[PDB]
């Protein structure tokens, strides 16, 4: 609007500012070596 | 090999064969006029219950009889108080035809009124014409004489 | 002469009858047939001896 | 991490077929309040050699046996959908639809062979014929309970034209489909009367049908907002969300739109291997 | 002849002599059975399965004008497809067939 | 809750919707024949100012008033020349109907004419029959004659 | 470096609310000379909260204060479009539609929430009824005069049936809208009758309203070709192309196709911040 | 490797312009057993300004040369499209279509000026009138006879009902396009009527009018599968198939299918510099 | 109740009462005022805001069978939605108040 | 006037004077030739051009009440669009140009 009073359009301009920004998932990633066998068929179980 | 339905197999393949299709729909189900036969009638009221003679035709090529109309008003010509009327009575033919409109209301009272429902060009409202086609004998003499 | 009763032909009795029929009928070339009647509320009501 | 449950059953000769969520089906229902029969449009992937025999064969559309011992499952056969979710092996399933085969396609070549499928509710009305005469002078009500018997299905009627006295009503009707024409032709627009899953339904347009049951909406997937009939939005698979019942509203980027409506049209996208799992809603002020 | 292949239980649905059919064909121990369905009416219920003997004995079954089915030897799901047969007789080869039996 | 027309909210959601409610828009600018009454007429060329007696019903229920319709011809029946008239005055009840195309240059000269303009099943240019329906006494004696 | 200007305005009941070409707008405007009405589709975006409320809360489509004292602005609201260029500070803006919204519908989510809105001309009509008794047996210029009156529009009228009698010419219009198919109905296809902002304009086929202000047209975007009924082109915003007025073309890749044509249809496609800024062309020969 | 074969043919005045397979055509043809007559869109790329000229002025649609020496080729021109492929210079070429060009347009903008072309078959009737007063009272056979000659075209009719007398056939019918509609109302579903190239075929459903010209196909590019009618599959460019003939399949994924069948409807796809070259057929069981 | 909101100067409008209304508040050096707008025609201007004194003072305006508006203490637009409130009485309720309050 | 170019052998269509022409231009030896034909009928074959001389000789050809074409100077096919045109006159002037020839 731009012509109120000045805490009125600060009240304003929030709230709006809300409705255009939404929080997408988080990706996570790692490297690893594995030494072992068991672990291995341990985590595509857990995969499949 | 009986289809089950009026459908043809080129349609779905284009629209204007649907669109074709849905126009021959929508004409069939508009009703104008056939013939049909007296049932039931009372001379004092000018209503007369009515029986199509006309049948239904299925994708078997059999025959399903139609459903007796109720109350159907007669004409009697007539204005200036002076009017014909011939003595129905049970088996007799002739022609009906199908009013636009609801019009039971109007024949409550013969005057001035609102449609009752919805329902438009389809014979349960309608209008019954008496006839006697080629049944008659016409003497030698009054060949040319009303 | 060869009438189609329907159901639910309400037949109203003067001390408030509102009375359905049953099952459907048609009539006979006597003139005259038997139809059945329920009552349109669930209290305790009478017929009266003639038809109204 | 629930997962989500979407089965598909069929109604052969000698039993029934399930194709269970584990392969690729995807499915979109359309749903509403008009005489207009609901549709559903299917997508099944992987079948195999000796399911592909099986099932679209019998999709004949021509007639066998003439003679016809009984109707029904003798011309078309019956599909009937849940789609749900699981959790913890937990269920909460619910049924969507019911209906008939009318059309089949063949959508993807090999290496995979994906057909598309047309279902119809209530389509085997559109072969059976009337043989119960209808009333001659009665009321709206005992007209609809005759066509309900006629059908063959459960009915609720609860109008405000309850006690309106109609002259030949249905003497012009051919076959059992068109009953449902005549029943919504009379008090067009503020009677409406449809046919969901297997009830026939007649009200006004504005009531709710189970005033009880009044489902409280307060987490939207699709923002909601005004569509110049009411409130319009989108959520995900609840399976409370019916037609003609009601929701309660509750938003926080448009407040402004806070109220209870009735639910008029439905819209479902649910799919195994794909994002959309989803429900549109339309709605009108309730009074 | 019928359509037929090697599953040691099956089920044909054909439409043949202006009628339609449904036949189940399962190993039951030593020889074979049979289901014979019409209309989606059962006919009959575990029919015996011998070669050159016809598979409806009773007279209200067979035909007041319908037809009947014969195996040309004794049945054996692995040989379906490969000498061994089941054909369809409609109402006039059926009776010249029964006249040429004794 | 008046929605300023006859329009549904399930319709705007399919193509098949949408076609029905213009089917059922096309078939209700479709007349054929509802009843009628006299305003004016002159006895000396069949020509009568007729004003159909069936309103027109709005979002409210409200009834909307037709037309009048002016010149439409009055039937009567006869040929050979012997016909059969009535005395038509103000105030006569009866039915009309509706020609197909324009007919004012065919009234005009009683010939095979060309149409006028390209309107088409509306009550403007049509047909007027007189009747009577259940206003009148029958004798006890001539129950079954003429 | 000229700079596009485009602004749509709503006639609320406080006032005008303008939204100017600073913002996400597109709009497709269609007119043709017809007796159906023109149509515009508006895309808008970034609509804040209290403008949301503002605007999308009046097109509710329903009917309120039943006692309706008056009509026109009671009912629905009425939208104006302008569009144009401005260079150096100096504008040459124009105006192209004037309609009232019909449907609404909600496009895109968040972060930025967008709307659709349809918008018809004289779509007033289709509610107000007739309350002037039609003429009875008049001319075809009468007629015309008298439908410009009930309708509320300045009319022109040239014709070579301007002389022919009519019987019984409107004696079955149920409301306002019907008498635009009554006037096209009797002499088609010669005589195209059509409503253009607010100008009821019926006219021979092959008749230029303003003989004098033939646009010449030099400059194509694109390329001119023969349209199976006349030529067909495209070219960027030029506020002086109307609906049958007349158009000079000169070709350079097509130069056979040289002549006087009169417009039939025209297209329009401008936005504020997307490529499309066009206006497309069909004409016929003058005669 | 063999090459693919696509000519146009155009019947100007002065004589015939062959486009020949060098340029960049594409074609889309739709045939079936309908009275609806059969279409064909038509791509042209690299049309030079002599060709442009000489071809996309003729397709007018206005009428010239009131006195109308003559019919038919006095009002539009005619196309010809026949198709095949070409091995070692031994060519296979075959007709596909014949018809006349109905609409015109310009698709692609410079430097490549592509126009898109649509094609009807038969529609030369839509403006020839009837001058020959049809049959009173009379079978079947002699009304499709007339029908023929009065349309000027070789027929062939193999009906059951070839023995039924009509009363007052062809009273109503006001040009030379309504005879097939007229052909096709007596006795549908089982009587289907259509034109085919210059061919008028009346016959039942399910006959093959040729029982000794039974093409035996077994190599399918679309896999072949139920689809409520019989079978429906897609092949290459194959000569030998038309409408109203019969196929024999066999199959190799899908061996339950194999049969003989009778052509319903038809679809080209015939590029020269695309994928695209495919017929696409469906059919039903044979009786 | 009708929805109101923290701002100096609005204008909101509702279907109320079998009758449609629209209704403004603003802020003028000290007190209140309110605009009273039915069937777009307008009916007062600057009418001021005190608790418990309805809005509608003169019966050419307040009802034959209308309603009327009330606030239960003086408002002001800091507290709105929270302690001050507007509230709209029908006909036979706005009649009852009246004859009570005297 | 009718559209020219410069090729040595070409044909212009047009719809002049209610009538439908088809007219050719084709260099032979050492003059131009001509081929007119109304329409879809051929009228002449190979009037020889030049300057100021009607092309249609004969009564039964140019006109009832049609047309005819004059050639302002012999053609040459290199001076089309320059200098050398093709006109056509319709019935009332093209017979007062008659009038005015002797």
């Amino acid at each position: 609007k731009d012509q109120t009073e000045a805490q009125v359009y600060t009240e304003a301009l929030d709230i709006d500012v809300k409705n255009g920004k939404i929080i997408q998932p988080v990706r996570l990633r790692i490297n690893a070596i594995c030494p072992d066998l068991s672990t291995v068929e341990s985590i595509m179980n857990a995969f499949n | 090999n009986i289809s089950l339905t009026s459908a043809k197999a080129p349609d779905r393949t284009r629209l204007i064969a649907a669109l074709d299709a849905r126009s021959r729909r929508d004409a069939l189900d508009f009703e104008v006029m056939i013939p049909a036969q007296v049932v039931q009638y009372d001379r004092a009221e000018n209503i007369a219950t009515i029986q199509p003679l006309i049948t239904w035709v299925d994708t078997e090529h059999n025959a399903v009889q139609r459903h007796q109309l109720v109350d159907i008003p007669v004409i009697s010509m007539g204005a200036g108080g002076f009017h014909i009327s011939f003595p129905i009575q049970q088996g007799d033919i002739g022609w009906i035809y199908a009013a636009d409109r609801d019009t039971s209301q109007f024949l409550e009272s013969l005057s001035m009124s609102k449609p009752n429902t919805g329902r438009i060009h389809k014979f349960e409202h309608g209008l019954f014409i008496p006839d006697v086609f080629r049944r008659y004998t016409i003497n030698s003499e009054d060949s040319a004489a009303m | 002469r060869s009438q189609t009763r329907i159901s639910t032909g309400s037949r109203v009795q003067t001390p408030a009858g509102a009375i359905f029929t049953v099952m459907s009928d048609v009539t006979i070339p006597a003139g005259g047939v038997a139809t059945i009647d329920i009552k349109s509320q669930e209290y305790g009501n009478i017929p009266l001896p003639v038809g109204n | 991490m629930k997962k989500r449950i979407l089965r598909v059953t069929f109604n052969m000769p000698y039993g029934p077929e399930v194709i269970r969520e584990d392969l690729d089906v995807r499915v979109r229902i359309m749903k509403a309040a008009l005489r207009i029969q609901n549709r559903a449009t299917m997508e099944i992937f992987g079948l195999t050699t000796q399911l592909r025999e099986s099932l679209l064969s019998q999709f004949t559309a021509w007639k066998h046996r003439q003679r016809q011992v009984g109707r029904e499952d003798e011309l078309m056969i019956k599909v009937s959908v849940e789609a749900g979710y699981s959790d913890q092996g937990r269920e909460q399933v619910s049924r969507v639809f019911v209906g008939e085969v009318a059309i089949v396609d063949i959508i993807s070549p090999p290496p995979d062979i994906g057909i598309r499928i047309q279902c119809y509710t209530r389509q085997i009305d559109r072969t059976k014929t009337i043989r119960n005469m209808p009333p001659a002078n009665t009321t709206f009500v005992k007209f609809v309970e005759w066509g309900a018997n006629e059908m063959g299905l459960n009915f609720i009627c609860d109008t405000s034209y309850n006690d309106q006295v109609l002259k030949n009503p249905g003497r012009s009707i051919t076959v059992a489909s068109a009953i449902l024409a005549s029943i919504q032709d009379m008090y067009m627009p503020d009677v409406a009367a449809f046919v969901d899953d297997d009830i026939l339904i007649v009200k006004d347009r504005d009531k709710v049908i189970r005033p009880d049951e009044v489902t409280n909406v307060n987490s939207f997937v699709g923002i909601p907002s005004w569509s110049e009939w009411g409130v319009e939005f989108q959520c995900l698979f609840e399976p409370s969300i019916r037609v003609a019942g009601g929701v309660a509203v509750e938003s926080l980027m448009n407040p402004s739109v806070n109220g209870n409506y009735v639910i008029t049209a439905l819209e479902y996208d649910l799919a195994s291997r794909d994002r959309p799992f989803y429900i549109k809603v339309m709605g009108s002020p309730a009074a | 002849k019928i359509p037929l292949t090697a599953v040691p239980n099956q089920a044909i649905s054909f439409n043949a002599g202006s009628s339609y059919w449904k036949i189940r064909l399962y190993q039951n121990m030593d020889m074979m059975n049979a289901d014979i369905s019409r209309d989606g009416v059962i006919v009959c219920h575990g029919v015996r399965c011998f070669g050159g003997i016809p598979l409806l004995q009773y007279s209200h079954q067979y035909r007041p004008d319908y037809g009947n089915f014969v195996f040309d030897r004794d049945a054996d799901w692995t040989l379906f497809g490969d000498g061994i047969n089941l054909f369809y007789l409609d109402g006039a080869e059926f009776a010249e067939y029964q006249a040429l039996a004794t």
